[PDB]
């Protein structure tokens, strides 16, 4: 179908530059204005500017003038955004998004999936501890288990279970800020209590800011 | 730049209710006003453009009105999958988004299932001990967790986090984590989380004895 | 109060 497909996350030091690519699929890139919009954690969306992919012309928000470049390669239907002189406040999800100036009066109908840009100076990889299932976490045929992801910085961690094969019943909680200034969260899942003897449950914790990954097998405890 | 504000910032309503969200612009945008739905971890989806036109695929439950600097999004016959943030956006002179209005969809009361997790041996090697209490799939969002260590009520050593509302069943889940020093943890026997909630006629206590796990 | 954004798509 009609979509915009973006490149993967960027981990950058302050003062560096972040590059995001955006590929048009199912429509002709040069037929529509291509916008960049970012969303910092806990905040609303912020329009950065647009690219005319036909002409190469642009219109940048004044906030980003001198810092942002929007370009494209029409031969591979791909647009690019580069943001220079990164600061911590640039940590955000960056979307490319098409507008329709005719039929939709400037509205934004096709959005990319977003690209995370992490501006990282200090970093601490997470400690990952099992939340073991037991009789104390079993209720009416259901057992709960999980992983505690403690003492990391900065955000975010992402957590999958069984390498993405287990998603039903997973709750990965919003992080809390500890008094230390480090973050912590838990990811939990409910499964049939009958499954504890035959299924293995492994939480996969990715902390891109520190380029670390931790897998932890969660086994039952004898209470 | 044109500034956008929305009111209220959050609201709660039952299935079948009609809710209205207002959007204001700092100067006139004629009818170049669009509405989007955003769920956590997703890109926004276009709902309405040019103040009142429904984008392809959007039910007539969604309605828009207004002009100049004042606009309304109306959701009639609210559905569970409507639990989300609704954002307005001007497209008259550059583009500006409102900060969003959070919409919670009420459902029948659902008491939490309660689960407790003792600290791992691996964490005890780090010098701390965290005990986790999970309250699963409940509504409404208000719940209280009280920690008790050998029947003494705790305060000041726990942290709580709540999930976003589920788009399918309209429930929440909640974690409460009690963190002690290892030295303090090893000096006590019974660890308990005591849960209260509209759906519970008396508190639910889950507990364990240290060393038994 | 005319809009300041483009009235046509690039094509």
């Amino acid at each position: 179908q009609v979509q915009l497909v973006q490149s993967g996350a960027e981990v950058k030091k302050p003062g560096a530059s972040a590059r995001v690519s955006c590929k048009a699929s199912g429509y002709t890139l040069t037929d529509f204005y291509l916008h960049w919009v970012r969303q910092a954690p806990g905040q609303g969306l912020e329009w950065m500017g647009w690219l005319n992919p036909h002409s190469g012309g642009t219109n940048y928000a004044q906030k980003f003038l001198g810092r942002v470049s929007m370009t494209r390669d029409t031969s591979i239907s791909t647009a690019y955004m580069e943001l220079n002189k990164l600061i911590s406040d640039d940590t955000a999800v960056y979307f490319c998004v098409r507008s329709d100036q005719e039929a939709l009066r400037g509205a934004f109908d096709i959005w990319g999936q977003g690209t995370m840009v992490f501006v990282v100076s200090r970093r601490l990889p997470p400690s990952v501890f099992p939340l073991a299932p037991s009789s104390k976490s079993t209720s009416g045929g259901t057992a709960a288990l999980g992983c505690l992801v403690k003492d990391y910085f900065p955000e975010p961690v992402t957590v999958s279970w069984n390498s993405g094969a287990l998603t039903s019943g997973v709750h990965t909680f919003p992080a809390v800020l500890q008094s230390s200034g480090l973050y912590s969260l838990s990811s939990v899942v409910t499964v049939p209590s009958s499954s504890l003897g035959t299924q293995t449950y492994i939480c996969n914790v990715n902390h891109k800011p520190s380029n670390t990954k931790v897998d932890k097998k969660v086994e039952p405890k004898s209470c | 730049d044109i500034q956008m504000t929305q009111s209220p910032s959050s609201l709660s309503a039952s299935v079948g209710d009609t809710v209205t969200i207002t959007c204001r612009a700092s100067q006139s945008i004629n009818d170049y006003l669009n509405w989007y739905q955003q769920k956590p971890g997703k890109a926004p989806k276009l709902l309405i453009y040019a103040t009142s036109s429904l984008h392809s695929g959007v039910p007539s439950r969604f309605s828009g009105s207004g002009f100049g600097t004042d606009f309304t999004l109306t959701i009639s016959s609210l559905q569970p999958e409507d639990s989300a943030t609704y954002l307005c956006q001007q497209s008259h002179s550059l583009w500006t988004f409102g900060q969003g209005t959070k919409v919670e969809v009420k459902r029948t009361v659902a008491a939490p299932s309660v689960f407790i997790f003792p600290p791992s041996d691996e964490q005890l090697k780090s010098g701390t001990a965290s005990v986790v209490c999970l309250l699963n799939n409940f509504y409404p969002r208000e719940a209280k967790v009280q920690w008790k260590v050998d029947n003494a009520l705790q305060s000041g050593n726990s942290q709580e986090s709540v999930t976003e509302q589920d788009s399918k069943d309209s429930t929440y889940s909640l974690s409460s984590t009690l963190t002690l020093s290892k030295a303090d943890y090893e000096k006590h026997k019974v660890y308990a989380c005591e849960v209260t909630h509209q759906g519970l006629s008396s508190p639910v206590t889950k507990s364990f004895n240290r060393g038994e796990c | 109060n005319p809009n300041a954004n483009p009235n046509a798509n690039p094509n």
